[PDB]
């Protein structure tokens, strides 16, 4: 017996037809097994033999279910899945354990057999059908369609996860102070009822399942805390981090190295301190993915570090709306940054960190402005608002790099923690020509053909340069020219171009760049007391 | 009963994500959708509608209440055409209305099959609930197909008030309404309310839109730097007036002279600027509309809260060019400024030519994204896309009145 509720109504992914295949011949130890099974479901009203005029069918298969040493069901629905309407199905939205709210008690109900729990629309159950075969076809398979939710279906989750939302729909009105989130076969049900009161409203979702068609989970499959979702332990005052361990060895593989660095970027995010600079340097020119190689000194120095951190106890508390939420973010070098949110003081709910991108070009306050924002989102999703930020820049500084800044940018809420290192902006081009100071009028070229390229300067005090360069480019010549500009000029200098990229610098004033001759600029600016880079066009001569 | 509408022939509906919601916006729509749901006009909806619309809040005027704004504007594309013109006299009124009419469209029943289409849905705190779906039930406010089917039944209630006094225009425009009276403040307000009321059962003045020109820095003393300042903007002026020359200056700058050195302008460098200033003394002949064309519409961040944009089709053909100035209360705030800016320049648009420009934003997408919606005030949604600022557009607009 199954669920009295409305069926979902689905159609093939609008404009196909039901599968069909031979069914794979099985032997008859299978096929045995695989006739108990239909018929018990045959009687709890599940699946149905069916007549021969069902042109459909789908594969089914008999594997040991290396579990219970028995012979299990298990229908191919690959081909069903191919040509199925695609339904709503935005679900990979999983919370995250820093926006729960802390409940006096959890309570997590199993809803397994569910999908078989929940029908199927009459019209769509014939594309089900599937067939038990014969001996050596002997007597023609037993013809079989299914009646509710077949897992392994396309619709499935969906429709047994709407339907859950149904029935649901009563039982929180009543009680709008009863938490229950879905999740596929459990629903995490929380209170901050009294013990018995709390245990009485659980028996009450239980008994009103069963009056909807769920059957009741006997007390042998019960979920108790803590409870292990999926890189946590939810435990009732705190949420921890899964363990992550190294699978340590005396030979490891590309492969290997791989993995282990794609784990251990992972434990990055919670763990700010995980280096892999060593052990991803072992890919460099790598073979195979088969290959063996041997870790370096620093590589098996870094693993070992890696290994003891791991091991610090990482966690956090849960969410109290009754209390602010607080972001605290640190620059740990050149665009990499780490964030700690929480509501109390050490008690963080949860931290990470944001890396670059090798930014062809942008400044540290760009780069924090993105990082706070990016935490921003996080924050909105997970608790529906922003947290007041604590940022490690003087808004003196801030105030100043925005106000000019060429795109749209902001901050939202935030006070100052000084924190070192502070952010700053390493640099900043004078406002107008810089009155003493040599001026540098700077020129490059290059036949892009050949890449027989050509930079030089001529100052108004007579002094000048040019050098030769083989396999530059054009933009290499042009910066390259004001690199020279730079390396050969005094505490101020006032710089003329056509470079278009000069320009492209002139309004960004990057610090921070995927060009090294840029990053080289770069230097040379910081180095300096003065800079004025002042652009004219190209292809009329001044110098 | 009710027209059927279709999607334009070989599209399939909008499936947009839902970007995050703050939780006041949440309550509030759950809020808003509740009285809906009751009074008929949308009904939650299952997973075999794969479709999806976004729906935000934003906020009215007087009543600190919120406002279901759905961005139909994904539907919309997809929408079949409505006819298989703008009144000029709108853009000319020294005072238009904006007024919303769009709450008119609840009384209209939609097309059962083409529903599904409006599907949207409201987020939830961290996941730990699905997503409230729903899908409209009458004609969706905000949607296209509605001002225009509640197009003959907008006829009737609207002539009447038309017949009155053949002198005022009126605009429908998707949801709004723009008024045009040239009367003075207490007057238009005065038969506006007559309107509004007849509605039962901001005053923009479209004058000081003077698409601002250019003027040429004037100078007692010239340095080597502000020619080649002065040069370097000519030239790409030049893309526009291609009568700007750049030649006579460029010999005063012959030479590697100190930057702040003091350049006698030459008598023939003179006339030349002379020439430029005259050039740029009026638009560039040539530059008139096509409505078969997208209306384009970039905007450049000056700095100083200072905003500038520039409406065209063909590229360098400015339709209009202006500039902003942060409202006192936008200060420590661009995307506000950015914000406001938008919806200015898009009713300037409407007023004009009846549409909407597409916006090239001087702002990260992310950015954007995020906290658009906060200063948001119109009922409709430009089209935009997010650009780089290149260094002299900007500074071309820079010269303006000061
Ligand atoms: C009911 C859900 C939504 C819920 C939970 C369970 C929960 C478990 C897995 C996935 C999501 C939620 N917890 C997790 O807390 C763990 C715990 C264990 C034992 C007693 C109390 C709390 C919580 O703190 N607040 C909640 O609202």
């Amino acid at each position: 017996p199954i669920s009295p509720i409305e069926t979902v109504p689905v159609k093939l992914k609008p404009g196909m037809d039901g599968p069909k295949v031979k069914q794979w011949p099985l032997t008859e130890e299978k096929i045995k097994a695989l006739v108990e099974i239909c018929t018990e479901m045959e009687k709890e009203g599940k699946i149905s033999k069916i007549g021969p005029e069902n042109p459909y069918n789908t594969p089914v298969f008999a594997i040991k279910k290396k579990d219970s040493t028995k012979w299990r069901k298990l229908v191919d629905f690959r081909e069903l899945n191919k040509r199925t309407q695609d339904f709503w199905e935005v679900q990979l939205g999983i919370p995250h354990p820093a926006g729960l709210k802390k409940k006096k008690s959890v309570t997590v109900l199993d809803v397994g057999d569910a999908y078989f729990s929940v029908p199927l629309d009459e019209d769509f159950r014939k594309y089900t059908a599937f067939t038990i075969p014969s001996i050596n076809n002997e007597t023609p398979g037993i013809r079989y369609q299914y009646n509710v939710l077949p897992q392994g279906w396309k619709g499935s989750p969906a429709i047994f996860q709407s339907s859950m939302t149904k029935i649901l729909e009563p039982f929180r009105k009543q009680n709008p102070d009863i938490v229950i989130y879905q999740y596929m076969d459990d629903l995490y049900v929380g209170s901050d009822l009294e013990i018995g009161q709390h245990r009485t409203k659980i028996e009450e979702l239980r008994q009103h399942l069963l009056r909807w068609g769920l059957t009741t989970p006997d007390k042998k499959h019960q979920k108790e805390p803590p409870f292990l979702w999926m890189g946590y332990e939810l435990h009732p005052d705190k949420w921890t981090v899964q363990p992550i361990v190294l699978p340590e060895k005396d030979s490891w593989t590309v492969n290997d190295i791989q993995k282990l660095v794609g784990k251990l970027n992972w434990a990055s995010q919670i763990y700010p301190g995980i280096k892999v600079r060593q052990l991803c340097k072992l890919l460099r020119g790598t073979k195979a993915l088969t290959e063996v190689i041997p870790l370096t000194e620093e590589a098996e120095l870094e693993l070992a570090e890696n290994r003891e951190i791991l091991k610090e106890p990482v966690h956090g508390v849960y969410y109290d709306p009754s209390k602010d939420l607080i972001a605290e973010i640190q620059k740990q070098g050149q665009g990499q940054w780490t964030y700690q949110i929480y509501q109390e003081p050490f008690k963080n709910l949860k931290t990470g960190k944001y890396a670059r991108m090798r930014g062809a070009h942008t400044n540290d306050v760009k780069q924090l402005t993105e990082a706070v924002q990016k935490i921003t989102t996080e924050s909105i999703v997970i608790w529906g608002k922003t947290p007041k930020f604590k940022l490690p820049i003087q808004k003196e500084t801030w105030e100043t790099w925005w106000t000019e800044y060429w795109q749209a940018t902001w901050i939202p809420e935030w006070e100052f923690v000084n924190t070192p290192p502070l952010v700053k902006l390493w640099y900043q081009l004078e406002k107008e020509p810089i009155v003493g100071a040599e001026t540098f009028y700077v020129d490059g070229a290059a036949n892009r053909e050949t890449k027989l390229g050509k930079a030089g300067y001529v100052t108004n005090r007579g002094r000048q340069k040019v050098v030769t360069l083989t396999d530059t480019t054009n933009q290499k010549t042009e910066l390259q020219a004001i690199y020279l500009a730079l390396q050969d000029s005094g505490l101020e200098v006032n710089i003329v171009t056509d470079s278009q990229y000069a320009l492209g610098i002139i309004q960004a004033q990057p610090d921070q760049s995927e060009s090294e001759l840029v990053n080289q600029i770069i230097e040379q600016l910081i180095k300096k007391e003065k800079v004025y880079l002042a652009w004219v066009p190209a292809h009329k001569g001044i110098g | 009963e009710t027209v059927p509408v279709k999607l334009k022939p070989g599209m399939d509906g909008p499936k947009v994500k839902q970007w995050p919601l703050t939780e006041e916006k949440i309550k509030a729509l759950v809020e808003i959708c509740t009285e809906m749901e009751k009074e008929g006009k949308i009904s939650k909806i299952g997973p075999e509608n794969p479709y999806n619309t976004p729906v935000f809040a934003i906020k009215k005027k007087d009543s600190t209440k919120w406002r279901k704004l759905v961005d139909f504007r994904e539907l919309n594309k997809r929408t079949q055409d409505f006819w298989e013109p703008h009144p000029a006299g709108l853009k000319k009124k020294k005072s238009v209305t904006v007024l919303d009419v769009g709450d008119a469209y609840f009384s209209v029943p939609l097309d059962e099959d083409f529903r599904k289409y409006t599907a949207f849905t409201i987020p939830s705190i961290n996941n730990e609930t699905p997503g409230i779906r729903y899908q409209y039930n009458v004609l969706p406010q905000g949607w296209k197909g509605s001002p225009a089917i509640f197009q003959s039944s907008m006829t009737k209630i609207l002539e009447p008030f038309r017949k009155q006094n053949p002198d005022i225009v009126i605009y429908q425009y998707m949801d709004d309404l723009y008024v045009g009276s040239d009367l003075e403040i207490g007057q238009h307000r005065t038969k506006i309310e007559e309107l509004r009321q007849h509605l039962l059962r901001y005053e923009l003045h479209p004058d000081k839109w003077t698409v601002q020109p250019i003027v040429l820095p004037e100078k007692d003393s010239w340095t080597v730097n502000d020619i080649q300042k002065l040069v370097g903007k000519l030239n790409w002026a030049s893309q526009i007036y291609p009568g700007i020359k750049v030649r006579q200056l460029c010999k005063l700058l012959r030479g590697t002279k100190a930057l702040t050195e003091v350049i006698p302008l030459t008598e023939e460098a003179e006339l030349e600027l002379a020439e430029n200033r005259e050039i740029l003394k009026e638009p560039v002949h040539g530059v008139y509309y096509d409505p078969s064309k997208d209306l384009i519409a970039e905007i450049q961040k000056q700095g100083q809260g200072q905003w500038t944009y520039q409406i065209y089709q063909e590229p360098f053909k400015n339709l209009k060019t202006g500039k902003y100035a942060r409202m006192r209360g936008a200060h420590t705030n661009d995307v506000k400024q950015l914000t406001e800016a938008v919806q200015k320049i898009t009713t300037e648009s409407i007023v004009i030519w009846g549409k909407t420009p597409k916006f090239k934003l001087p702002i990260q997408k992310e950015t954007w994204e995020t906290w658009w919606t906060e200063y948001w005030q119109a009922t409709w949604i430009p089209e935009w896309e997010f650009v780089n600022t290149p260094p002299l557009v900007k500074l071309w607009y820079q010269l303006e009145k000061e």
